[PDB]
């Protein structure tokens, strides 16, 4: 039926410049306005701008105007969007959305671009061991400290997967160009340290993968 | 030129509830307004448009409505599906401003977090780093605020948080804070701790390790 092509992620590096396309199917981009939005994550949606592939003219969020340039190739049904001078305020996913004033709105998946200098760099595992009044309960909580990698994503397991649940892998975070993770566990006090607790990252795009037994410290 | 300020940012609900999510135009929008839904990884898809007509697909517990600046979406009985994320947006004039967005998730009762405070590994003291971390998890609600004190002093530079979505199973919350420190910073101190500020308490809850009394 209707469909909103848009590219997969996009890796960018700061300063640089990216024109992100938005291809349609489905109908003829002339008859609607085409949209431009960003979201950064877990925060909101922000209108860019939008084209009238028809007329040409283009509106902008005067937040954006110096930012985005946004076109349409009638031609082939397609809209783009034309980042400058990239930030790592321009780390976020864009879409593109077919709709102007009733029932014809259409989304499209969604360009996740990223926004980083860095270079494809492995993960540094450290294991998280306790501060005793915690392993002194019922139950203990250790984790593992996925730090310092490029580009996403990394998967995360506890001993070896006999560990499924008690477990919170948290959403990566770049910073400083480069991403860092973490994932927690919990297990009874009688379990640890006598009995034994690894856990198992992987980031394909570095081709490696480790494991970590978690040790008590001095402690 | 007109911006939109929705409420509340965040709405706790349970299946059956009535609910409304409101955005007042800070001008006069002539009924050009319309409302999103986005759930969890997914693109926005259209609700309501023109303040009151459901878009195509949308059912019938939904409704919209208001004029000049202040519009209301009511979603009368809760469905499973309805938890998400909800967007106002006009089109009146451009820019076409979306309002903050709301977040409606699964009420349950409150939960104080189980914090634990994790001491740099070896492996990483060796390379010269130092990162102390905690884990603040299964809260409700989402709300929370953690600060790092060495040695009483609190520390904003050097932080990494990441928070959970509310659990499937639970529904709770959980945070993860990296306090990333230089292994020469971290061994001319001793008092490392991390204070969760969070409504079950007046007091922070803390947990602290002192490095060389070990």
């Amino acid at each position: 039926e209707v469909q909103l092509q848009q590219s997969g992620a996009e890796l960018v590096k700061p300063g640089a410049s990216v024109k992100l396309s938005c291809t349609a199917s489905g109908f003829n981009i002339k008859d609607t306005y085409m949209h431009w939005v960003k979201q950064r994550p877990e925060k909101g949606l922000e209108w860019i701008g939008r084209i009238d592939p028809a007329s040409g003219n283009t509106k902008y969020d005067p937040k954006f105007q110096d930012k985005a340039t946004i076109t349409a190739d009638t031609s082939s049904n397609t809209a783009y969007l034309q980042l400058s001078s990239l930030t790592s305020e321009d780390t976020a996913v864009y879409y593109c959305a077919g709709y102007d004033y009733g029932n014809f709105d259409y989304w499209g998946q969604g360009t996740t671009l990223t926004v980083s200098s860095a270079e494809t760099t492995p993960p540094s595992v450290y294991p998280l061991a306790p501060g005793t009044a915690a392993l002194k309960s019922s139950m203990v909580t250790l984790g593992c400290l996925v730090k310092g990698y490029f580009p996403e994503p990394v998967t995360v397991t506890w001993n070896s997967g006999s560990l499924s649940s008690g477990v919170h892998t948290f959403p990566a975070v770049l910073q400083s160009d480069l991403y860092t993770l973490t994932s927690s566990v919990t297990v009874p006090s009688s379990t640890w340290p006598s009995q034994t607790v690894t856990c198992n990252v992987a980031h394909p795009a570095s081709s490696t993968k480790v494991d970590k037994k978690i040790v008590p410290r001095n402690c | 030129d007109i911006q939109m300020t929705q409420s509340p940012a965040s709405l706790s609900a349970s299946v059956g509830e009535t609910v409304t999510i409101t955005c007042r135009a800070s001008g006069n929008i002539h009924n050009y307004l319309a409302w999103y839904q986005q759930k969890q990884g997914k693109s926005p898809q259209l609700l309501v448009y023109n303040a009151k007509t459901l878009a195509d697909g949308v059912p019938s517990r939904f409704s919209g409505s208001g004029s000049g600046t202040q519009y209301s979406l009511k979603i009368n009985s809760l469905q499973p599906e309805d938890f998400g994320s909800y967007y106002c947006q006009h089109f009146w004039s451009t820019p076409w401003t979306f309002g903050g967005g709301t977040k409606l998730e699964i009420k349950r009762a409150d939960a104080a977090p189980t914090v634990s405070i994790f001491p740099p590994s070896s492996e990483q003291l060796t390379s010269g780093g130092a990162s102390v971390v905690c884990f603040l998890n299964n809260f409700y609600p989402k709300d929370i605020n953690v600060k790092w004190k060495i040695d009483g002093s609190e520390r904003q530079n050097g932080v990494l948080n990441s928070w959970t979505d509310q659990d499937s199973k639970d529904s709770t919350y959980s945070m993860s804070s990296t306090l990333t420190l230089t292994k020469d910073e971290y061994e001319r101190h001793n008092s490392y701790t991390c204070e969760a500020t969070h409504k079950t308490s007046t007091s922070p809850i803390v947990k602290s390790f002192n490095r060389n009394e070990c």
